[PDB]
Order: C-alpha cells, then structure tokens, then sequence
C-alpha cells in the first residue's frame, strides 16, 4: 500500500520476457553451457513475479 | 531628562523587541495576547 | 524604508496606557498607525510571534523610553514605584507547545 | 580541467547599477574598517613604510581612476550569476530604496542573515566557479614558470574547509547582501515538458525494452 504500482505495460513485457526465454530453453539445453539450471531458476522466479 | 513626578503619577508601561538583521521581518509579529 | 536593513536592527516598541486601555506601537522612533483599545481589567502578555530565518531571531528588550515606566514596575507590586528597568527570574519566556 | 562560462557573450543590464551601488559602498567600508585594524592614516602622500592612507574619503570622493579594477571583480562575480541564466527580480520593496533615494563609517552586519538550501548549493556551485577561475590561473602561471606545484590544485571538492573558507565566506556575503537589496534570484530556466504521465521513462520500463531488444537479438542468434 505505500505505492510500488508496476504498470500493465511492464507487466505483459514480463510475459512476453517469460514466454521468449521459454522459447529460448526450448531444446536447447546442449546450446547451454550448463546454465539450464540458472535458465529454470529464472522460469521460477518470473513465474512467481 | 523624564520627569520624575510625571513617572511617580503615571500608568505606562514599554517595552520593546530587537528582530536582529537577517532575520526576515513579515514574519515577526510583535504585541500582546491574552 | 523596508526590505533589508543593515544600520541596525529593527526596533518594535509596544506602548501599553493601563489607565486608558490604549495600545500603541513605535517603530524606530516614529509612531505606528496600529493603535489597539482593549477592556477595563484586561490582562495583557507581550508576546512575539516569529518564523526562524536565523540563528539569531529576536530579543525582548525591557528597556525604557522618555515619560515612561519600564516593564518590571507594571508586572511586579513591589516595584510599583520603581523606573529602573528590571528583569526577575520570575519574568521568563514560554511558548505555546 | 576547469571550465568558466565565458563572459565575453553577454554584457552586463543598466538596472544593475543600482545593486553596484551600496555593495561598491560595503566594499570600501569593510576595507576602510580593515584600513584602521591594520594602522593606515591620512597623509596627503602615499607612504607604505610610515602605514599611511590617502584613500579614506567617502566613495564618492574616491575618483574615477580608484572605481574601475576595483569593481572590476565585483563585475565578474555578477556576470558569473547572470551568464547561467539565473531568473533574478525585484520587490517593488526593493525599489523603495531607489525612490526614498572625516567620516565614521557604519559597521555593517553579516551576522544573521541566512541563505536557504536551495540558494546554499546555489551559492556553492558559483564559489566553486570562483575557486575554478582562481585555480585555472594558478595552473597558467605555473606553468609559464615551469615548475613548482601547490597545494591547491586539488578541486573544490577535495579541498578542506579551512581552505574552502575563503571562497564560502565570499559567495556567503555576496548572496546575504543580495538578501538584503531584496533580489531574488531562482532557477534560469524550466523544464520544457514534464513527461510524468510517461510509464516510459521508469527505470523498468527502460530496463525491460533494453532486455527486450537484447534478448530477441540472442534468440535469433541461437536460431543462427
């Protein structure tokens, strides 16, 4: 209630952000150097944002 | 200088306030409340 | 004259006729147009009323002028008949709070 | 790398005369007080071993030859405030001066006249112009000499207190007796358009479109 108001523009920005790096962990995993474990860790948190 | 018979009969009172330079004036009020 | 002095600090002098109710005021030796007529019996407080645009804002100067009585003479009884200005410690300054 | 405004670009306004005038007055009078701390008395010829003075005489007996180069930084510091634009006014109070219109001088009182905050970082920015100035002439004529170093070369900034004294007490004292004349001086200018309805200009906003072009770029790379 002390404000921190995010926009509907930033919030569906933030889904196309989700849904374009879904995209990206695609069958890509062998791409990844390892870093899947970071890209599903990211998946959480945009995911609970 | 003052007349000492005069200030024996009389009934009043002075005083007065020094508002120092830099201290802005319009907002110093000077006088009496009750 | 206004605006910015700098000879010397403004002098507000309050004139109260406890026998006439008359409230006059001089400033730097000329006299005010403000004059005040209050009730028989009132009980006045010298009071100044100021917004602090300095470290040093103001003083209550319990001096006196010509054909006048100081202060102290009005506020105490025993110094009814006494034209040399005092300040006892019974005199202090309050503030509304 | 200090860098003054250039002063050549504008040239001073005529209603400033009448600001010249009394601080021109200070001027002489707090260095005519400094005259008599220090021992200097009248003599019709100038003597600095015997410490005497002919430059007494009220400012108006002080002659042409005596008003320039002596204002002259006074010009200056008025120019400093004029060049950035500063938006500087009068009270019709103020022009009541104006139209109300040996010698001891009157002792003349800084003492509690105060700035504001906005007017201290005001003042503050001209005495570190000032300090600027001073040191950019240090580092010519140091450098014409050709060697040497001292120990103010060291910005505003990082100078002390004690040595940053001299130039807060002179913008101090110049700004208070601006107070005193009742010119008010404030920001040059305002801002154009205030875009505040604009969800652009957040900082998340900016950070998601940079996050937005930058990640669509590495997804058709890896698509490369």
């Amino acid at each position: 209630c002390s404000g921190g108001h995010a926009s509907n523009k930033e919030k569906e920005m933030v889904t196309s952000l989700f849904c374009k790096l879904g995209v990206l962990v695609r069958h890509r995993i062998s791409l990844f150097g390892n870093d899947a474990t970071s890209i599903v860790n990211c998946l959480h948190i945009l995911g609970q944002t | 200088r003052d007349d000492y018979d005069f200030l024996m009969q009389t009934s009043t009172y002075y005083y007065s306030v020094r508002i120092f330079p830099g201290q802005e004036p319009a907002n110093v009020w000077v006088g009496w409340i009750t | 004259p206004g605006q910015g002095r700098n000879n010397n600090g403004l002098e507000i002098g309050c004139v109260v006729d406890a026998a006439s109710g008359l409230l006059t005021f001089i400033a730097n030796g000329k006299e005010l147009s403000t004059y005040y007529q209050v009730e028989p019996s009132t009980k006045l407080f010298p009071a100044v009323f100021a917004q602090a645009t300095s470290p040093n804002v103001f003083q209550f100067e319990l001096g006196r002028i010509k054909n006048v009585m100081p202060l102290s003479a009005g506020l105490f009884k025993s110094e009814h008949k006494n034209p040399v200005p005092q300040c006892p410690p019974r005199l202090h300054v309050q503030f509304l709070s | 790398n200090p860098q003054p405004v250039d002063t050549s670009n504008i040239t001073i306004p005529e209603k400033l005369e009448y600001f010249i005038n009394k601080y021109a007055e200070h001027s002489h009078d707090k260095w005519s007080m400094d005259k008599l701390a220090n021992g200097w008395i009248y003599g019709e010829i100038y003597s600095d071993s015997s410490k005497v003075q002919p430059l007494m005489k009220p400012y108006k007996l002080l002659s042409e030859k005596e008003k320039e180069i002596y204002r002259w930084p006074i010009k200056e510091s008025l120019k400093t405030m004029l060049a950035w634009g500063w938006r500087i006014e009068r009270t019709r109070e103020g022009d009541s001066m104006a139209l109300y219109n040996g010698y001891s001088p009157r002792a003349i009182d800084m003492s509690n006249v105060t700035l504001s905050r906005d007017l201290h970082a005001m003042a503050e920015m001209m005495a570190e112009n000032y300090h600027n100035i001073w040191a950019k002439k240090k580092k010519m004529e140091l450098e014409s000499k050709g060697g040497g170093n001292h120990p103010l070369l060291v910005p505003y900034d990082t100078l002390t207190a004690k040595e940053k004294a001299k130039d807060r007490e002179k913008a101090q004292d110049i700004l208070k007796f601006l107070q005193i004349n009742g010119y008010a001086v404030s920001r040059g200018f305002k801002d154009l358009e205030l875009d505040t309805p604009s969800i652009e200009k957040r900082f998340a906003y900016s950070f998601l479109q940079q996050l937005i072009r930058y990640v669509d770029e590495a997804h058709q790379y890896i698509l490369e």
